[PDB]
């Protein structure tokens, strides 16, 4: 295929809409396997949700998980 | 005001020196690697200008949305907060403040994460800590209304959380006046952001000279 | 204790797994022994340049030419293999330069977070943090950032304060939580909710100030003792 | 690295001061911090302490 984007002429991929977090950065916002084919789309920056503001409501947790990250 | 990145300039090499010529280049050859050298380091340094910006922003999980009725205690957000007019009106500001070609060899990357991008992470990190305070950066984001959050942050610096209650409105008028004359201190005065034209201005100016050089 | 004790023994566990098992969970320290050591190599490589001269080996335009001729081909060397010498000289400049700022980096999250318990904010790991553990590695530290992390939240109705006798009631260390039913304070980061009694709220002024304050009982335990 | 340096500064004024509240002296502003708001701007940020 042939798709055009802001940084350029890309050819070889093809163009999807769902966004996805972005595997092989490519420039202007689009990065780019997935079953057999090169797709190239729109980075996410994630899971969008707002959480729900009160005036008059706090969310107190109740347990927690100690973690070992690394550095 | 702080610079995170510089416009990510790559040059080629030997287009630079020889610029599609068969006789310059195959004297460029006995050079070495040359320039195989330099451009693997002007690529560095733009494949790590992604990293500044990927580390200053994207700090969050998932990119929160302010609500749509906006009752802040009296805290008056509507300066920062985004407007979907066009991102906020104080950055729209700043995007007027600022005077950011090629020719041979010379060009410029784009940045991978687009300023509409860069705009909405700010705005999480917006919606964030106005809805949940400190916590969404801890884990699991915990909601709490706003003019209780700011008397915990009062119980921070040692004032007992009673103060702010018992002068939450006034409190209210002051911060939302101070933030009115942010965007006039910052209209008004030119030079106001000094440190991020700098980065432009020596960034270009020192591209201006790679180019005379050529002459 | 003892549940808390499993999560931390469990979640070191996953740590070496989940670096046998993934490679590249080392991108940091190998790019600095890759990247030093392809610097190396590209220095050698320019040992077998022209840059000019009639031959790369500096024994064959020595063996074969006169010295008054010979010095204008080994100059076109000399120039060049210093200027190959001198560019390798100065990316290592600035490469060390680059590591005395982690060196520094790890200096301190050793000294902030293995010797106490930072406060700062995602200094050392996601999280609220409890501890750290130094770990050698070839030519690098790890760091196992031990972190609280909360979880398991559910929603409540607030109130600043609890106007009690016409004077307001502000908790000491807590927030004033309510079940639908019943009132409580608790402390701000774990659900463990007590009943409002005088000494975890302090007062002050009367209740027509702040905004938000409901009406309700904030029982003495003197009282009981009067009796 | 004059920007990196900068840029880990950037990283640093907003893991400190907009995802918690600072007790550092003058690190986020002249006087007691009580929080800050991030701004994007042409190539750099701006922080509202
Ligand atoms: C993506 O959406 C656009 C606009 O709705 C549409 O024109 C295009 O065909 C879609 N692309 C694919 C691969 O479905």
């Amino acid at each position: 295929n042939v798709f055009q984007t802001r940084a350029g002429c890309l050819i070889g991929a093809e163009h999807v809409n769902n966004s996805y977090e972005c595997d092989i950065p490519i420039g202007a916002g689009i990065c780019a396997v997935a079953s057999q084919s090169i797709i190239a789309y729109t980075m996410s920056l994630g899971a969008e949700n707002s959480v729900a503001y009160s005036n008059n409501s706090i969310a107190i947790p109740t347990n927690f998980t100690i973690s070992v990250t690394t550095e | 005001i702080l610079p995170v990145s510089m416009t990510k300039t790559s040059v080629d090499c030997t287009m630079y020196i020889c610029g599609d010529s068969t006789e310059c280049s195959n004297l460029l050859l006995q050079y070495g690697s040359f320039c195989t050298q330099l451009n693997r380091a002007l690529t560095g340094i733009a494949v790590e200008q992604d990293k500044n910006t990927q580390e200053v922003f994207a700090q969050v999980k998932q990119i929160y949305k302010t609500p749509p009725i906006k009752d802040f205690g009296g805290f008056n957000f509507s300066q920062i907060l985004p407007d979907p007019s066009k991102r906020s009106f104080i950055e729209d500001l700043l995007f007027n403040k600022v005077t950011l070609q090629k020719f041979n060899g010379l060009t410029v990357l784009p940045p991978l994460l687009t300023d509409e991008m860069i705009a909405q992470y700010t705005s999480a990190l917006l919606a964030g800590t106005i809805t949940s305070g400190w916590t969404f950066g801890a884990g699991a984001a915990l909601q709490i209304p706003f003019a209780m959050q700011m008397a915990y942050r009062f119980n921070g610096i040692g004032v007992t959380q009673n103060v702010l209650y018992e002068n939450q409105k006034l409190i209210a008028n002051q911060f939302n006046s101070a933030i009115g004359k942010i965007q006039d201190s910052l209209s008004s005065t030119a030079s106001a952001l000094g440190k991020l034209q700098d980065v432009v201005n020596q960034n270009a100016q020192a591209l201006n000279t790679l180019v005379k050089q050529l002459s | 204790q003892k549940l808390i004790a499993n999560q931390f023994n469990s979640a070191i566990g996953k740590i070496q797994d989940s670096l046998s098992s993934t490679a590249s969970a080392l991108g940091k320290l190998q790019d600095v022994v890759n990247q030093n050591a392809q610097a190396l190599n590209t220095l050698v490589k320019q040992l077998s340049s022209n840059f000019g001269a009639i031959s790369s080996v500096l024994n064959d335009i020595l063996s074969r030419l006169d010295p008054p001729e010979a010095e204008v081909q080994i100059d076109r060397l000399i120039t060049g293999r210093l200027q190959s010498l001198q560019t390798y000289v100065t990316q290592q400049l600035i490469r060390a330069a680059e590591i005395r700022a982690s060196a520094n980096l790890a200096a301190t999250k050793m000294s902030e977070c293995v010797l106490g318990q930072s406060k700062r904010v995602d200094f050392c790991g996601k999280g609220y943090h409890l501890m750290s553990f130094p770990q050698s590695a070839p030519h690098g530290v790890v760091f196992l950032h031990v972190t609280y992390v909360p979880a398991q939240e559910k929603n409540f109705t607030t109130a600043p304060a609890i106007c009690h006798d016409g004077k307001a009631h502000f908790p000491r260390e807590g927030v004033f939580v309510s079940n639908g039913t019943h009132w409580f304070v608790t402390q701000r980061n774990f659900y463990e909710p007590q009943i409002i009694t005088t000494d975890n709220t302090f007062v002050s002024g009367n209740c027509d100030v702040v905004i938000g304050i409901v009406n309700n009982t904030v029982y003495d335990p003197l009282q009981p003792e009067l009796d």
